[PDB]
DNA sequence: ACTACTTGCCCCCTCAT
DNA sequence: AAGTAGT
RNA sequence: UCGAGGAGGG
């Protein structure tokens, strides 16, 4: 009953660690598949009630993806056990990001993040801050049926891409920047991605879609 | 028409823009200053006032006395009015007043500021109206022209800029008038138009260069009219009909009104001005200026003539479908045009047209004089006009134009060379045949005229299908090719052969039909025997006949030849066809099925399958093998034996041919006996609450859907028990059997029973109260009540039977013409949103933008035409028998290459390396069947692919004489090297980069994939038993065939995608119960919000197909539920002892769940309803509690007493409250379900899926299918496969999984809605459609709203629809139209680049004399 | 700019004459035969001016070039020598 | 939440400026 | 009238 | 020679 909702927070930690994995960084299968019983061994209290702070993480880029993007930086993910992230907490996450001085920061909100909170947001460029509801995280979309590879082009695959079809980035297909996808890859600006679908007239087709 | 020395160019580029006055005054030849149209003096001349003074011609004399010209020249000559004062151009008040809005007033300035952080982001966009969009919504509620801001360094101390002081006005629209108000009370004046020129004048030109305006092409200022042009006669010509008498244009009575408001606002003006007085007269010269260009204006009253009826506006002009662009320029009418009544005929050719002799001495192609043709030429010139092989016309270099019907020389022309003559249309001239509606391509093709008698057009029937013609009274039309280069284009492009195999459907879409069809059966059957006497007429009736009489299959007492054999004689060499009907067996016992050899028919009979519009056919065959001419000479051939042999052997159809035999009929009464007998028990049944409902489903539904299922099962049962009684030689029969005409159902109604007759899906209603009929008693549900017609057509129908069927025929009727507007407007929505895309020369799918659509075209790069349905062979089977048939163990005595097979058979055996090939030609293999059960889940292996190989292999085994015997001369190397590096050629993309080669293996995959499972080592070597001749061969042939089935750059891919989809859009006779075609396409195309079945299929999680009591928890789980779907009733009552209770039954669980309100509310739950939902009484009330915490004490009985109670009081003067309290847990508090689910019914899809073993095995799984859509919640639920659920609302797609995945289910839907009507439209034109929809990153609407808003040029989006309003935006917004759409061009009257124009001819002057 | 012609070395459009660039050659030479222009083609008795160009086609002595254009405006010249005609 | 909107193949007679 | 875009 | 309205055809 009480037990059941945190089963939902467990997917949703499962889920993220897929994303982080997907996105580029360090990440092992065995955190992901990380089992039912383990989670609540770890961030459960006395009671057996899940502390979130606990939760939070970091995470390095992998080899190839420092290689890829050298500029890939460091990545920091906090939870929040308030189920409104009051603006205390954004500008502890907020100067806790600058003071580590990191990249990337990915703030998961159970419920509310406040209209005050997010005011915050781009407060610290050049670093970018995404803010992910929980239960939109419980299940990755990614491992739809319908959901073909996508993958993130660096600037000068893009740029290739480009030249060897003569096209300005107005004749390029389009992404949404709040498109579902776009936002589990951390899709940025202008950054192209590359998505491979399988096909009925050959076995696989190319496309690539471009953000807003 | 007459020669000039100016060079002649084409238009590059449309520039749009406004009027400055300056302008208009500058190309003014005249000054227009009096409404009299004429002399005054009515002297024929006119005044120097309005019409010609300077501004062209209304006579025949050189007039447009500028250009001395004389009409057909002087194309008309523009004049101006100086207006008295400046006045609004009505089709920009809207904009005047979003401008008034942005900037301040008595300082010309932007409101908001670079000073801004919102505005200095929403200046950046790029875009021109998206960006005033985003100004204009930033700057509509800033009211004070602010002075000074908070700087972007301290908010303390604030920066200075250079700001008005005023207040801004809220403005709103009166009229034709914008009035505002300030800031205790407010004050309003109307701003008068010289304000707003003022204002707009001192408009900085960044600040409307960031509006989307344009320094020098249209400035804000323009949009107001200080003078205003005056078009010349051309535009509002005068009538002439009598002498003395002369009608003026709508337009010129118009500006007649315009001039005289403004004579007299100038004199009000310049005279004693009353300000009232003169401030209402321009509000009528900005009422007429406004009614000039628009007097459909709303909420006004319109400008109404003299006669009442409204002046025509010139926005009138241009809008509409008979209006200037749609009904002038994007159509027209044409010379050289002809249409008649159509008729068939057994003895043209495929590709001929009879043509009548009145019509072919009326049209008329120019030839030009060469001496190939002078002779000819000056005989028709002799023969002149009214004979046929004759000429009307000759032109000679000068001009002037010579007419054979008078011309004093007709007699004695002395041709030159270079003069033109115009002779008749003749035989084999190329010419366009249409039917209409157009829908297809294939309903224009170019034909061969053959000039004949009667006045009728003749067609060869074959083409009428593709047409859509019958002979019940159509006409056709007729558009005869006037260049030399123009009938190329018919001849070698839109030639009938050439249209035989359709792109539409990857099939042919012309077959043997009719009568042809029916006697080629009847020739065909195996006790069909030919004399010779009538042999020798069937041999000689076929042109092509090479003179050899073949060997009659009986020799014996007399010689007699076989059907099958005569009609072989028509089928050229060189062709093989295989196909099993059904229980076929080499030996064919039932005749079934078809084998043909060389082209000889070794036995099957010929019908529908073989000879019709069939996918893999004889047709289709021949068209691939042989060539468009010579299929289309097939047809020709067979309808000239099948034809003749018809003729003498007759056929016919009676009324016998309906009669039923007998006991057969009484067989048939006794089955509809039981029927009727079925459902007066099921009656019964319902009558004493015996029945029970299926979930979700009314116990009247439940029983309606068992009756009509108990009706038409034995409406069909009695059709069978007659097909089946019909002996072989009924005609009816025999030409259901040949595939001609005629369905089982045919023979049931008319001979059997016709069966329920339905409206709206259900039986017939209730029209009159309780009853059906006055000739019934009420509450009679009965069969031949509700409208079952128990009799067949030949025993007919009762006054009853035949009310209800002519109901039922009403339906039919009313659905097709409720319907026609909708398919042919969904038609013109496609072909106008696709219209300008077409396949690059680098393969990429592109509009008019450069946009890429696809990057190779239907994701593999191939015409349609060349594609056919072939097997997937390594897909399915055991992994066994995969094993068996292509793994090759050269190390295994047992599994080694036989040395019966070849001739190294002996020497490999052991050969290591030789195995390290076959070892990895096995793992490719073994990857192949990976990768295709990934992308084909479900097993299929029947897919459209290039190059039909069975065929290219059984052609390699006939033309090389291969005997199952001597072993190959092939090795290992041969075949395994041979194909791997047959692949490294089949090419579509062609750059030398790692992108587009990976393009290319990409786009080469899954053929490659076929190639390789059906020239594997062991099926060449044991299957086809090739040679390294046949084999070397069978590589060269699929190399070119694949090379030939490649796009050409140029198809205009867009055009076909629509015309193949809204083509079968317009054969749907239509209509889980879900939104069928016709609407539910009407919703797809308009990205319906709120659609009318938003179903959601749910799949659960994967270790649950079979458990139904997982399904069941699912159910629960997820389905809605509130507390009145249990709720019988609610009672407030006055019980004011919390501790004792007024109510006995509630006496008992008082004491149990053992200050408060004297109130009692007081429920009582229904059992069946609580245990359709599985009852729990606790989590009710527990709910009902944790609802309203400690604000309400709620108790209630246990969940097995004989009541069920829940009884509720407040906790510390109205009482309203608790009514309130009421509806609050009636309707708004949930129970347990998923919001916006409703129904959820439980059913048990099959569902084929791999077994261990390797086979596929049909291992159904039970799904949960759903009426409403919650899809962010219901995929979170436990216990189901969150990858494998559906929804019909792909807008939800698109929002919870991505764009892509939109795509995917928006192809899904379209996919439904065109194959639930049984047809089939092959991938890439709902492929294209669905990206075209998905390319700007979201849904865009096949709609005004969507892809019309697009940043095509002004001319293509106003051929649409909102024509006018889309040109005036263009000309305030400058816009500049790149001319590369192709209704630009049919705009301008240009080559367009499309096909034949998507490329320049050059000639080379160094190959001009290489050549000489 | 005229850096819009891809060199010859550089082409990689397909080899293969395409219908309506056939389809357009054998339009145009047939209306320049039509104006009496030279024919480079013995025409052994042939008169129709669209049979003459299927003749000149047939034997590669069309005296015309192809410009294929790009969607940038970059186009590839191509001889009626140079392609492959099947159909 | 209400209002502003646009728009729904080809092919004889009667009437009245 | 349907249906949506915009106020 | 200007258009609008009605009635019909596949
Ligand atoms: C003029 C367009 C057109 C022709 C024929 C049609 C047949 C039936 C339907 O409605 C079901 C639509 C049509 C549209
Ligand atoms: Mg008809
Ligand atoms: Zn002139």
């Amino acid at each position: 009953e009480n037990e059941r909702n945190i089963s939902r927070l467990w997917r949703a930690f499962r889920t993220v660690k897929e994303m982080v994995k997907d996105r580029g960084y360090f990440i092992t299968q065995e955190e992901v598949e990380l089992p039912l019983e383990d989670f609540k061994a770890k961030y459960c209290d006395s009671m057996g009630r899940p502390q979130r702070k606990m939760m939070s993480f970091q995470a390095n880029p992998t080899e190839e993806s420092i290689s890829k993007f050298p500029d890939m930086g460091s990545l920091w993910v906090e939870f929040c056990d308030e189920p409104s992230v009051g603006v205390k907490t954004m500008k502890t996450f907020v100067i806790h990001i600058q003071e580590k001085n990191f990249q990337t920061g990915i703030f998961v909100y159970q419920n509310n993040i406040t209209p005050s909170a997010m005011k915050l947001v781009p407060s610290i460029p050049p670093a970018t801050i995404e803010t992910f509801n929980e239960a939109a995280l419980v299940v990755n979309i990614t491992h739809h049926e319908l959901v073909p590879k996508h993958i993130r082009l660096s600037s000068d695959e893009k740029r290739e891409l480009l030249k060897r079809y003569r096209l300005k980035e107005s004749q390029l297909p389009r992404i949404q920047r709040a498109d579902p996808v776009a936002l589990y890859l951390g899709l940025k600006r202008g950054e192209v991605v590359k998505i491979i679908r399988k096909s009925e007239t050959s076995g696989r087709y190319a496309s690539y879609r471009i953000c807003m | 028409q007459q020669y000039s020395s100016a060079p002649l160019r084409t238009v590059k580029e449309v520039q749009f823009g406004l009027f400055s006055p300056e302008e208009v005054r500058a190309i003014s030849v005249a000054k227009i200053r009096f409404p009299e149209t004429m002399d005054e003096t009515q002297t024929r001349a006119k005044i120097g006032g309005l019409n010609d003074p300077r501004l062209g011609s209304i006579d025949r004399n050189l007039k447009c006395q500028t250009c001395q010209e004389g009409m057909n020249e002087c194309p008309g000559h523009f004049g101006h009015i100086d207006l008295a004062k400046p006045v609004f151009h009505v089709g920009f008040i809207a904009k005047i007043k979003k401008v008034c809005e942005c900037v301040c007033m008595h300082c010309g300035k932007l409101l908001l500021d670079e000073h801004n952080e919102l505005m200095r982001q929403a200046l950046a966009i790029k875009d021109s109206k998206k960006r005033f969009a985003a100004i204009w919504t930033l700057c509509k509620t800033k009211m004070v022209c602010e002075t000074d801001v908070p700087s972007e360094d301290d908010p303390t101390q604030l920066v200075s800029r250079g700001g008005c002081g005023n207040t801004q006005p809220t403005i709103r629209k009166d009229g034709l008038k914008l009035v505002g108000s300030w800031k205790d009370e407010p004050e309003l004046r109307v701003l008068s138009t010289e304000e707003i020129l003022n204002i707009f004048k001192h408009i900085s030109v960044k600040d409307f260069t960031s509006l989307g305006f344009n320094e020098v092409f249209s400035r804000p200022e323009w949009m107001i009219l200080t003078c205003l042009p005056v078009p010349p006669p051309p535009v509002r010509p005068s009538i002439s009909f009598n002498e003395s008498q002369r009608g003026e244009d709508d337009l010129t009575f118009k500006l007649a009104d315009i001039l005289k408001a403004n004579i007299s606002l100038e004199t009000l003006e310049h005279n004693g001005a009353p300000h009232h007085a003169i401030e209402e007269a321009e509000s009528l010269l900005q009422f007429h200026v406004a009614t000039y260009m628009d007097n459909d204006i709303a909420g006004q009253p319109q400008a109404l003539q003299k006669s009442g009826r409204p002046v025509k506006s010139i926005r009138a002009r241009l809008k509409g479908k008979e209006g200037r662009i749609r009904g002038n320029l994007m159509g027209k009418r044409v010379d050289f045009s002809a249409r008649t009544v159509i008729s068939g005929d057994p003895n043209l050719e495929l590709d001929q047209v009879g043509v009548p002799k009145s019509i072919a001495k009326t049209l008329t192609y120019p030839e030009v004089v060469t001496p190939y043709n002078i002779d000819r030429l000056t005989q028709l010139v002799r023969n002149g006009p009214n004979e046929h092989p004759g000429a009307k016309y000759v032109i000679r270099d000068s001009g002037d134009r010579i007419d054979l019907r008078y011309s004093k020389r007709a007699g004695d022309i002395q041709l030159q060379y270079g003069w033109k003559v115009e002779r008749h249309i003749m035989d084999n001239d190329p010419v366009l045949f249409n039917r209409q509606p157009s829908l297809h391509k294939m309903s224009m093709m170019a034909h061969r005229v053959k000039v004949i008698p009667y006045s009728t057009f003749r067609l060869n029937l074959s083409v009428t299908s593709p047409y859509n013609a019958d002979f019940d009274g159509d006409e056709m039309n007729l558009h005869v090719p006037q260049s030399e280069e123009t009938r190329a284009e018919l001849s070698q492009l839109c030639a009938v052969p050439l249209q035989i195999v359709s792109p539409q459907s990857n099939k042919p879409c012309m077959g043997i039909v009719q009568d042809t069809l029916c006697g080629i059966r009847k020739l065909t059957l195996r006790d069909t025997f030919i004399e010779l006497d009538q042999v020798l007429n069937m041999l000689y009736w076929v042109p092509d006949w090479d003179g050899v009489i073949p060997t009659p299959a009986i020799i014996k007492p007399k010689p007699l030849w076989s059907g099958k054999q005569i009609l072989s004689v028509a089928i050229p060499n060189g062709i093989h066809l295989q196909r099993f009907d059904e229980g076929t067996t080499l030996l064919s016992p039932k005749d079934n099925g078809m084998l043909i050899i060389d082209g000889q028919i070794i036995f099957g009979v010929v019908e529908k399958k073989t000879v019709g519009s069939s996918n893999g056919g004889l047709i289709h065959v021949v068209t691939r093998e042989k060539g468009p001419q010579v299929c289309a000479k097939l047809f020709g051939n067979i309808q000239k034996v099948v034809n003749f042999w018809l003729l003498h052997n007759g056929f016919s159809t009676g009324i016998g041919d309906t009669i039923a035999d007998g006991p057969t009929m009484r067989e048939i009464t006794e089955t509809i006996a039981e029927a009727k007998k079925k459902v007066l028990d099921v009656t019964k049944e319902a009558q004493a609450n015996l029945l029970t409902a299926k979930h979700g489903m009314t116990l009247r539904e439940s029983f309606e859907d068992n009756v009509v299922r108990f009706l038409n099962e034995a409406r069909d049962k009695a059709g069978r028990l007659a097909e089946v009684n019909l002996k072989d030689l009924n005609n009816v029969k025999q030409m259901v059997m040949a595939g001609s005409k005629g369905s089982f159902i045919n023979i049931a109604q008319m001979s059997a029973c016709v069966g329920q007759q339905s409206v709206e899906g259900k039986r017939i209603a209730f029209g009159f109260v309780d009853r059906t009929l006055p000739h019934f008693s009420k509450d009679d549900y009965s069969p031949e009540s509700k409208g079952f017609v128990e009799n067949s057509y030949l025993r007919g129908l009762t006054p009853q039977e035949f009310f209800f069927h002519a109901m039922g025929g009403r339906e039919g009727l009313i659905d097709t013409a409720v319907k026609t507007a909708e398919t042919g407007y969904i038609q013109r929505r496609l072909v106008k949103a696709l219209e300008d895309i077409m396949v690059h020369y680098d393969n990429t799918t592109r509009n008019s933008l450069g946009n890429v659509i696809q990057f190779i075209y239907g994701e593999d790069g191939m015409d349609a035409a060349h594609i056919e349905k072939q097997s997937l062979d390594t897909i399915g089977g055991s992994d066994a028998a995969f094993e068996k048939r292509y793994r090759v163990d050269l190390l295994n005595t047992d599994h080694t290459l036989d040395p019966s097979l070849l001739e190294s058979g002996s020497e490999i055996l052991g050969d290591l390396k030789l195995q390290v090939l076959l070892d990895e030609e096995y793992k490719q293999l073994v990857k192949d069947r990976k990768f295709l059960r990934e992308v084909f889940v479900d097993g299929e292996a029947n897919w459209p692919l290039p190059v039909n190989i069975r065929r290219i292999i059984q052609n390699a085994q006939q033309t090389f004489h291969i005997d199952h015997t001597k072993p190959s001369d092939l090795t290992i190397k041969d075949i395994v090297l041979g194909v791997k590096d047959l692949q490294e050629n089949l090419l579509v993309l062609r750059g030398k980069n790692e992108i587009i080669q990976n393009a290319q293996r990409d786009a080469v995959t899954l053929f490659c994939c076929l190639l390789r499972s059906r020239l594997a080592t062991r099926r060449v070597l044991q299957e086809y038993r090739l040679t390294k001749q046949a084999f070397d061969w069978v590589l060269s042939n699929i190399e070119a065939q694949f090379l030939r089935s490649v796009v050409h750059p140029g198809e205009m891919v867009g055009v076909l995608a629509a015309q193949s989809i809204g083509e079968p859009a317009t054969q749907m006779t239509l209509n889980k119960k879900v939104t069928s075609g016709v609407p539910r396409l009407k919703e797809i195309l308009n990205v319906a919000k709120n659609m009318k079945t938003p179903s959601l299929t749910v799949y659960l999680e994967p270790g649950h197909a079979a458990d139904q009591e997982q399904a069941k928890l699912i159910r629960s789980a997820i389905e809605h539920t509130t507390l009145k779907s249990v709720t019988i009733a609610s009672e407030i009552y006055y019980d004011p002892d919390p501790r004792s209770t007024v109510i006995p039954e509630d006496e008992e669980i008082i004491q149990l769940h053992f200050q408060q309100s004297p109130w009692l509310l007081r429920l009582e739950l229904d059992r069946a309803a609580m245990n359709d939902k599985d009852l729990t009484m606790g989590q009710v009330g527990e709910r009902i509690k944790q609802t309203f915490k400690n604000d309400l004490f709620v108790i209630w009985s246990e969940d097995n007493d004989e009541k069920l109670i829940i009884r509720c009081r407040v906790v510390r003067e109205e009482d309203h409250m608790l009514k309130k309290i009421e509806n609050t847990m009636l309707e708004n508090i949930t129970l347990r379900g998923v919001e916006n689910i409703e129904r959820v019914v439980m059913m048990k899809y099959d569902r084929k899926v791999p077994s261990p073993t390797g086979e596929y095995v049909k291992e159904p799984e039970w799904v949960l299918e759903t009426d409403g859509v919650n899809l962010s919640e219901v995929m979170t639920v436990p216990g189901i496969d969150p990858t494998r659920i559906y929804t019909n609302s792909f807008i939800d797609i698109m929002e919870v999984l991505g764009i892509e995945a939109g795509r995917a289910a928006l192809y899904k839907e379209v996919y439904n809605v065109i194959a639930s009507d049984g047809s089939y439209v092959n991938y890439r034109h709902m492929a294209l459609l669905v990206d075209v929809m998905t390319t700007q990153g979201g849904l865009t609407s096949v709609t005004r709203h969507g892809f019309n808003r697009s940043n095509t040029g002004a001319l293509m989006r106003c051929s649409f629809e909102e024509t006018v309003e889309i040109l005036f935006e263009a000309g305030a917004s400058a816009e500049l139209d790149d001319c590369r759409g192709v209704s630009e061009n049919v705009i301008l009257g240009q080559m367009a680049p499309i096909g034949t124009g998507a490329f320049d001819v050059m000639i080379d002057e160094e190959s001009l004399v290489k050549y000489m | 700019l005229k850096e819009k012609a891809i060199p010859k070395d550089q082409r990689a459009t397909t080899p293969y004459m395409t219908k309506y660039e056939r389809a357009r050659i054998l339009g145009t030479r047939a209306l320049q035969i039509s104006m009496n222009a030279p024919v480079f083609v013995d025409l052994e008795g042939e008169t129709d001016p669209l049979r003459i160009a299927m003749k000149e086609l047939a034997e590669k002595k069309i005296p015309l070039v192809i410009r294929r254009y790009l969607p940038d405006g970059s186009f590839e010249d191509w001889s009626v020598e140079e392609l492959i005609v099947d159909l």
